[PDB]
RNA sequence: CGAUGUCGGCUCAUCACAUCCUGGGGCUGAAGUAGGUCCCAAGGGUAUGGCUGUUCGCCAUUUAAAGUGGUACGCGAGCUGGGUUUAGAACGUCGUGAGACAGUUCGGUCCCUAUCUGCCGUGGGCGCUGGAGAACUGAGGGGGGCUGCUCCUAGUACGAGAGGACCGGAGUGGACGCAUCACUGGUGUUCGGGUUGUCAUGCCAAUGGCACUGCCCGGUAGCUAAAUGCGGAAGAGAUAAGUGCUGAAAGCAUCUAAGCACGAAACUUGCCCCGAGAUGAGUUCUCCCUGACUCCUUGAGAGUCCUGAAGGAACGUUGAAGACGACGACGUUGAUAGGCCGGGUGUGUAAGCGCAGCGAUGCGUUGAGCUAACCGGUACUAAUGAACCGUGAGGCUUAACCU
RNA sequence: AAUUCCUUGUCGGGUAAGUUCCGACCUGCACGAAUGGCGUAAUGAUGGCCAGGCUGUCUCCACCCGAGACUCAGUGAAAU
RNA sequence: ACACAGGUGGUCAGGUAGAGAAUACCAAGGCGCUUGAGAGAACUCGGGUGAAGGAACUAGGCAAAAUGGUGCCGUAACUUC
RNA sequence: AGGACCGAACCGACUAAUGUCGAAAAAUUAGCGGAUGACUUGUGGCUGGGGGUGAAAGGCCAAUCAAACCGGGAGAUAGCU
């Protein structure tokens, strides 16, 4: 409804670029340790995106050291301090939960480079 | 599973009081022919609303 | 429960259901007026006015659509060429339902469903 | 004392600490008083009020009139609150949402979502009998319902399947967010009775 | 999400290779534990050189989760593997000297101050 | 004995108190911590596993606790059939033998659509004394009542030290309940796509059928838990055990005989829900009807005629309401449903067409095309002018008023 | 031990925990040599036990698709 | 006993895929099973999917799930070879 | 070559669920065993009730079996209901 819509479309932050799934995604990330604000980082392959305006999120999966990581940010989150591309995807597909059960070289995924 | 023992004519009848179906009371008439007809529904000869919509 | 659903099951399977509206739809497209049970007439409504949206632009693609649909190539046929430019004005709302009494052999609803038109 | 307010969906609050708050959105209209009772005519005090917009077909002569006495104009329904001795209010008032600008807590009243016929399994949280090992018609049903010759009954209050839900049900103690004047509405935290499109009692939390 | 005979990998090198939890601690009928909660551990298999032998009974504590876990902004961090580090019964601390892969910040409650330092990430 | 299904398990429970935890107290060989025993207290709570048919028991690991009992050793027209207790077979043993043995061993049909009582839900009828629509009151009933840890008070009292509080107060859990779908997810045979076999639309191309949705991959709304909010309370009344004050009988003494205070998760309220069929049928507000003749065995009587109100029901379009009734929204002075339009979401670059390559195929047009239950609009289709039930100022007897 | 009563014998293995299982001991209540004894490869819709894989079996149930159940019309039983 | 979800011997043996008279989809040819229409509760039946865990179920992995084809490489104790 | 292997027809009937006034006085659905043999099956013979037949269960002998069925002795007998 429009009460709705308008209370989320003030919060909205109304400057995110766009990214596609495939997209090898650094997403910065605002941390507390007690009294500090430090600016964490995550680079990772963008394996899922759910557009719903103010409800809107992204999996981003990272092969860190020794195991597998995958962390679902809340887009318009003010935790979410800034969303840089690095690697576009080619591939054809909106969700990419496939890429769990593969590691390693097969794991991996063509440019785009259009 | 089965009665103890036999129920009454009257208790077979309480039963019943509810089964006593209701009449229509309700019978519309149509604007050009003035035939009678349920209401919202098409007439026997094929009106509706005083104006032919059926062959 | 159901709350907030859409469409009828009709005490058939979804394959079937699909089907026995392709084969109605087509019978409305064809005969202009059809004699059918209340319910099945209300669930014709989404299936045949949308085909009437969709044969307002005549090409290809939407010819190929109606016929992924209906799945004939009369009924094709006679939307794009009559009901197309026909119901060009009229926005939406291109069928009629009308109540015609109950069915002898079994005391189901009955409903004459037209296109809003014959003429 | 309390407000009745159509429930419009939820929605959440970002705090720019980062925590997000899930928040029920409720509209509360000018709640308008149509009555006021008091101890020589009824024997407690207390305020009738209304909200909304009847159109005035919809509306019959009986309650037509019961507005005119008022002044106010035909809202949807009518809903009573009790007053606690000190406040007095009159008839043909508007009361507004700033009455909640004060208040942190508050207790929502609503009517729950009607889940019709609910089995026991659901309604209860009755454990599903064993779903093979020789288990014969009987995976979700109640089993025993009683004892034997001694009783030689069920007793009363004995939970069994039945109509569930569409029931009038309160959640307490509900931390209010924020408390929007201008658009008339009152966010909550968490969630409330009844789906998108019901109406809502919403009132100063009783445990403070 | 652990329960009793969830088996868990191993995050830090005191030996063992895979565990299984065999009781979830704090509490009656208990049902899970997760984020950085204490368990009890049998040892199904562990390495020849490790500090621990086979089928010994000590505490744990789950570091990750294939569950994951919930922040407060309503995001969630998940892994591909539940993972625990071993700790000495009613001692407590961990019985290893390196910890590996991550661990989360809902780990950081004074007495595993000693398995975040240890730890090369979160 | 013209049949009352016998152990154990599951489901579902319910009561007792001879209390396992939690609450309150006396004594203590009670320094503190922790006990020991006893008293009052039944509100709530009261493991998961290994072995065994087991009940029990032992064992591992938890827990504040892992209570003892009754209820046909609760519960088979609720489930199970491991055990016991049919017919097969074997071992040991006894018997010359047929066979036999709470000796053992392997295998071995568990039926019933609910009339009544009861119970959980949900309506129709009439009543409540003119009728009708609302909003309450509350007699009465139900639900809820669990608790860990951490940290402050405080390393304070206590104590040689080691250890280590009462009483207050905050946080945060486990379990359990209520709600909800914003998030995280599940589901999603009505949305999109990939794909194998084959058949079809003349054929190519493109679709469609069938193969469990053919197999898969994602997924809207809804429903949902594992997901996120909230809850058990403080408060008061009267007390139990117990502690007292004043104070006799009995110069004293003694908690009591006059009298007077404290005193617990129990009891009565407080919190949530139902609740005037509460026949003792309540209260407030509003609305509507203010024409006559006939018959009488003079009744609160049967009619004739004119009027038909408020309102209701019926019918239709319907719903986050629902088995059916019911409940709520709307019926043209209209967004009730469908369509339609716009958005969103989802899928992931349609078709034709071009270009590249021998071909598979690749780009390009193109984040295209298609998009259910969603959101915002829109009278285009369907919700009809009526008819229908419901009436005509509402008994007698007092008392206050009152002209 | 398909044989053992006392008995869940005692010891060992496996399990966090094993009245079952496997190995051994002999105190054989009441084994024993064609009513055959002891071995044993292969075979078994055979009995017992353990492991991997896999799973709604379960923790703990959720949603979906069909057939009934439910309402309307027609027909119309039964035990008792 | 029924226009009964049973039993009943021989002969004929088309296409595509396939080892095949298996199976799938079709041809010839034959049928839609003699109550329907709605609704879309609990519960029952027959199925589909399932976060995390993975036998913790239970007398017992009963039941489901899983494995599955062809070619090639490779294949232990033990054996009556 | 084979009382060989896998596997349809055919013969069987291990498990489970459904059904239990059934669709069916023994079946159905999903899996299951044998499937060139001590196999299976059509047609016609033969064996008769203390008798047959039995890879032996007291199995089978027309939905009947520790002694079939029909008629007769026969109104057996009943200290029992
Ligand atoms: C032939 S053993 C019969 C067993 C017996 N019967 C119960 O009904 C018991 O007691
Ligand atoms: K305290
Ligand atoms: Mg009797
Ligand atoms: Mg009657
Ligand atoms: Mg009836
Ligand atoms: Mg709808
Ligand atoms: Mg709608
Ligand atoms: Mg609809
Ligand atoms: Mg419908
Ligand atoms: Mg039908
Ligand atoms: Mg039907
Ligand atoms: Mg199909
Ligand atoms: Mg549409
Ligand atoms: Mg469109
Ligand atoms: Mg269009
Ligand atoms: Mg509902
Ligand atoms: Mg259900
Ligand atoms: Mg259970
Ligand atoms: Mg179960
Ligand atoms: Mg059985
Ligand atoms: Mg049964
Ligand atoms: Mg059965
Ligand atoms: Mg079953
Ligand atoms: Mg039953
Ligand atoms: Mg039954
Ligand atoms: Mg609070
Ligand atoms: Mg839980
Ligand atoms: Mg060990
Ligand atoms: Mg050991
Ligand atoms: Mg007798
Ligand atoms: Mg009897
Ligand atoms: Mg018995
Ligand atoms: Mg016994
Ligand atoms: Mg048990
Ligand atoms: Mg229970
Ligand atoms: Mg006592
Ligand atoms: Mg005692
Ligand atoms: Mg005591
Ligand atoms: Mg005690
Ligand atoms: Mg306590
Ligand atoms: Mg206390
Ligand atoms: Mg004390
Ligand atoms: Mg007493
Ligand atoms: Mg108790
Ligand atoms: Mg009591
Ligand atoms: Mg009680
Ligand atoms: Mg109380
Ligand atoms: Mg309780
Ligand atoms: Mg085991
Ligand atoms: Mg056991
Ligand atoms: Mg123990
Ligand atoms: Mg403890
Ligand atoms: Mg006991
Ligand atoms: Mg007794
Ligand atoms: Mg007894
Ligand atoms: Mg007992
Ligand atoms: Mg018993
Ligand atoms: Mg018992
Ligand atoms: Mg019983
Ligand atoms: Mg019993
Ligand atoms: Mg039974
Ligand atoms: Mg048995
Ligand atoms: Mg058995
Ligand atoms: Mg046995
Ligand atoms: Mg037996
Ligand atoms: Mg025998
Ligand atoms: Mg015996
Ligand atoms: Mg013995
Ligand atoms: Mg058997
Ligand atoms: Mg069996
Ligand atoms: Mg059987
Ligand atoms: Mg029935
Ligand atoms: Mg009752
Ligand atoms: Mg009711
Ligand atoms: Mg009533
Ligand atoms: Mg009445
Ligand atoms: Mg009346
Ligand atoms: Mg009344
Ligand atoms: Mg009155
Ligand atoms: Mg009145
Ligand atoms: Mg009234
Ligand atoms: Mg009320
Ligand atoms: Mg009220
Ligand atoms: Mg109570
Ligand atoms: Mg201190
Ligand atoms: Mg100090
Ligand atoms: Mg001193
Ligand atoms: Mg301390
Ligand atoms: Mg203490
Ligand atoms: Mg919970
Ligand atoms: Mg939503
Ligand atoms: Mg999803
Ligand atoms: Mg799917
Ligand atoms: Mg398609
Ligand atoms: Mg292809
Ligand atoms: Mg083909
Ligand atoms: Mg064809
Ligand atoms: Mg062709
Ligand atoms: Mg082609
Ligand atoms: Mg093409
Ligand atoms: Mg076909
Ligand atoms: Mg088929
Ligand atoms: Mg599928
Ligand atoms: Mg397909
Ligand atoms: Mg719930
Ligand atoms: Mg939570
Ligand atoms: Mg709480
Ligand atoms: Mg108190
Ligand atoms: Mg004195
Ligand atoms: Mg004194
Ligand atoms: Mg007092
Ligand atoms: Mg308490
Ligand atoms: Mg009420
Ligand atoms: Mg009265
Ligand atoms: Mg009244
Ligand atoms: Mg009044
Ligand atoms: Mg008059
Ligand atoms: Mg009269
Ligand atoms: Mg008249
Ligand atoms: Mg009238
Ligand atoms: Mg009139
Ligand atoms: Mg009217
Ligand atoms: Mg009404
Ligand atoms: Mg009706
Ligand atoms: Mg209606
Ligand atoms: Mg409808
Ligand atoms: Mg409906
Ligand atoms: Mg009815
Ligand atoms: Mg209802
Ligand atoms: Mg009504
Ligand atoms: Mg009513
Ligand atoms: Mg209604
Ligand atoms: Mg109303
Ligand atoms: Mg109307
Ligand atoms: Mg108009
Ligand atoms: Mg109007
Ligand atoms: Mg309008
Ligand atoms: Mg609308
Ligand atoms: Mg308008
Ligand atoms: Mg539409
Ligand atoms: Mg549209
Ligand atoms: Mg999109
Ligand atoms: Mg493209
Ligand atoms: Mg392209
Ligand atoms: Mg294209
Ligand atoms: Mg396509
Ligand atoms: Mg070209
Ligand atoms: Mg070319
Ligand atoms: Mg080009
Ligand atoms: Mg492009
Ligand atoms: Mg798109
Ligand atoms: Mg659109
Ligand atoms: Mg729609
Ligand atoms: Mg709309
Ligand atoms: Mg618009
Ligand atoms: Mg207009
Ligand atoms: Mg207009
Ligand atoms: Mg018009
Ligand atoms: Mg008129
Ligand atoms: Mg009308
Ligand atoms: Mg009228
Ligand atoms: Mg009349
Ligand atoms: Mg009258
Ligand atoms: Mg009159
Ligand atoms: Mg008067
Ligand atoms: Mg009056
Ligand atoms: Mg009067
Ligand atoms: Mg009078
Ligand atoms: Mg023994
Ligand atoms: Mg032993
Ligand atoms: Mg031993
Ligand atoms: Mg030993
Ligand atoms: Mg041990
Ligand atoms: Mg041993
Ligand atoms: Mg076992
Ligand atoms: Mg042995
Ligand atoms: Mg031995
Ligand atoms: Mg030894
Ligand atoms: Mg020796
Ligand atoms: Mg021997
Ligand atoms: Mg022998
Ligand atoms: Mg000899
Ligand atoms: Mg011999
Ligand atoms: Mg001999
Ligand atoms: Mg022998
Ligand atoms: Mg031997
Ligand atoms: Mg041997
Ligand atoms: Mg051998
Ligand atoms: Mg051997
Ligand atoms: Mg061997
Ligand atoms: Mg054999
Ligand atoms: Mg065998
Ligand atoms: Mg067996
Ligand atoms: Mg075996
Ligand atoms: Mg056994
Ligand atoms: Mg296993
Ligand atoms: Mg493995
Ligand atoms: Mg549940
Ligand atoms: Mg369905
Ligand atoms: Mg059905
Ligand atoms: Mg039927
Ligand atoms: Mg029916
Ligand atoms: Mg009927
Ligand atoms: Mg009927
Ligand atoms: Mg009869
Ligand atoms: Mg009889
Ligand atoms: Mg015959
Ligand atoms: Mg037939
Ligand atoms: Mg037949
Ligand atoms: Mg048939
Ligand atoms: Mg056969
Ligand atoms: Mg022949
Ligand atoms: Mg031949
Ligand atoms: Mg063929
Ligand atoms: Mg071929
Ligand atoms: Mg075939
Ligand atoms: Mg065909
Ligand atoms: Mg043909
Ligand atoms: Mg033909
Ligand atoms: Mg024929
Ligand atoms: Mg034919
Ligand atoms: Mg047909
Ligand atoms: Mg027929
Ligand atoms: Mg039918
Ligand atoms: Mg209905
Ligand atoms: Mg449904
Ligand atoms: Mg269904
Ligand atoms: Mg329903
Ligand atoms: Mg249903
Ligand atoms: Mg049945
Ligand atoms: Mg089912
Ligand atoms: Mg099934
Ligand atoms: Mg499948
Ligand atoms: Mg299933
Ligand atoms: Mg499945
Ligand atoms: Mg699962
Ligand atoms: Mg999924
Ligand atoms: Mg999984
Ligand atoms: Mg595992
Ligand atoms: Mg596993
Ligand atoms: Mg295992
Ligand atoms: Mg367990
Ligand atoms: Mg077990
Ligand atoms: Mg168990
Ligand atoms: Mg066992
Ligand atoms: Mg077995
Ligand atoms: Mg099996
Ligand atoms: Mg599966
Ligand atoms: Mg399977
Ligand atoms: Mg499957
Ligand atoms: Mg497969
Ligand atoms: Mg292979
Ligand atoms: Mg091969
Ligand atoms: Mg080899
Ligand atoms: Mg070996
Ligand atoms: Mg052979
Ligand atoms: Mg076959
Ligand atoms: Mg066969
Ligand atoms: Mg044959
Ligand atoms: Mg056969
Ligand atoms: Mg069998
Ligand atoms: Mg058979
Ligand atoms: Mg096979
Ligand atoms: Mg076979
Ligand atoms: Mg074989
Ligand atoms: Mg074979
Ligand atoms: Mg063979
Ligand atoms: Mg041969
Ligand atoms: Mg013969
Ligand atoms: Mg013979
Ligand atoms: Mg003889
Ligand atoms: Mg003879
Ligand atoms: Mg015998
Ligand atoms: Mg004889
Ligand atoms: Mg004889
Ligand atoms: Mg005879
Ligand atoms: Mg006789
Ligand atoms: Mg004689």
């Amino acid at each position: 409804s429009n009460i709705i819509k308008q209370l989320e479309q003030e919060q909205m932050k109304q400057d995110v670029p766009s990214f596609r799934p495939g997209d090898t995604v650094e997403v910065k990330v605002w941390v507390v340790e007690g009294s500090k604000k430090r600016l964490q980082a995550f680079e990772g392959v963008v394996i899922a995106i759910r557009n719903r305006g103010l409800h809107s999120a992204f999996t981003v999966r990272k092969i860190s050291n020794g195991e597998g990581v995958e962390r679902v940010f809340q887009t318009h989150s003010p935790v979410v301090d800034s969303i840089s591309v690095k690697r576009r995807g080619a591939v054809r597909k909106a969700k990419l939960y496939y890429l769990r059960e593969r590691t390693g070289k097969a794991a991996r995924i063509k440019e785009r480079l259009n | 599973a089965v009665q103890q023992n036999k129920p009454t004519r009257s208790k077979r009848g309480m039963r019943r009081s509810h089964d006593a179906l209701t009449a229509v009371t309700s019978l519309s008439v149509d604007k050009t022919s003035g035939e009678k007809h349920l209401r919202h529904h098409i007439t026997a000869d094929g009106y509706y609303r005083g104006r032919k919509v059926i062959a | 429960m159901r709350h907030r659903k859409s469409g009828r099951q009709l005490n058939r399977n979804s394959s079937h259901r699909q089907a026995m509206f392709r084969n109605m739809a087509g019978s409305l497209v064809r005969h202009e007026i059809i004699k059918t049970t209340l319910p099945k007439a209300k669930e014709l409504r989404r299936v045949v006015e949308p085909l009437i949206t969709l044969a307002k632009t005549d090409s290809v693609a939407n010819r190929r659509l109606a016929f992924a649909r209906t799945r004939d190539n009369e009924i094709v046929a006679k939307l794009f060429n009559e009901l197309g430019p026909r119901f060009a004005s009229r926005a939406g709302g291109y069928t009629r339902i009308l109540k015609c009494g109950f069915r002898a052999g079994d005391n189901a609803p009955m409903a004459y469903i037209e296109l809003v038109d014959r003429s | 004392i309390g407000l009745v307010g159509k429930k419009v969906g939820m929605t959440r609050i970002f705090t720019e600490d980062g925590v997000s708050i899930p928040v029920t959105v409720i509209e509360v209209e000018a709640n308008r008083v149509t009555q006021v009772k008091d101890l020589a005519n009824d024997g407690y005090r207390a305020i009738q009020v209304t909200t909304g917009a009847k159109k005035a077909n919809r509306v019959t002569k009986p309650e037509a009139g019961h507005f005119a006495k008022a002044g106010v104009e035909a809202g949807r329904g009518l809903w009573e609150f009790r007053l606690a001795e000190g406040e007095e209010f009159t008839v043909g008032q508007s009361i507004s949402v700033e009455l909640f600008a004060d208040v942190k807590k508050v207790d929502v009243t609503g009517t729950s979502k009607g889940k019709g016929f609910a089995g026991t399994v659901k309604r209860w949280n009755f454990r599903t009998q064993d779903a093979t090992h020789g288990n014969s018609l009987s995976h979700r049903v109640p089993g025993s319902i009683g004892q034997n010759q001694t009783p030689g009954k069920v007793f009363k209050g004995k939970k069994m399947a039945g109509q569930m839900g569409n029931e009038r049900v309160t959640v307490q103690s509900l931390d209010v967010v924020r408390v929007d004047a201008e658009r008339n509405l009152l966010l909550v935290k968490g969630a409330v009775p009844g789906a998108t499109g019901s109406d809502l009692i919403v009132k100063p939390a009783v445990k403070a | 999400m652990i329960q009793e005979q969830t088996m868990l990998n191993v995050a830090d090198n005191s030996g063992a290779r895979r565990v299984m939890c065999i009781k979830v601690l704090g509490g009656s009928h208990r049902r899970y534990a997760g984020v950085g909660d204490i368990i009890k551990i049998t040892i199904k298999e562990a390495i020849p050189r490790g500090k621990v032998k086979k089928g010994d009974v000590l505490k744990a504590v789950v570091v990750r989760t294939k569950k994951g876990v919930r922040r407060p902004d309503g995001s969630v961090i998940r892994f591909d593997g539940n993972a625990c580090v071993l700790l000495n019964n009613n001692s407590e601390q961990p019985i290893g000297t390196r910890i590996f892969g991550p661990v989360t910040r809902e780990l950081r409650s004074e007495k595993f101050m000693k398995i975040i330092s240890l730890a090369p990430e979160v």
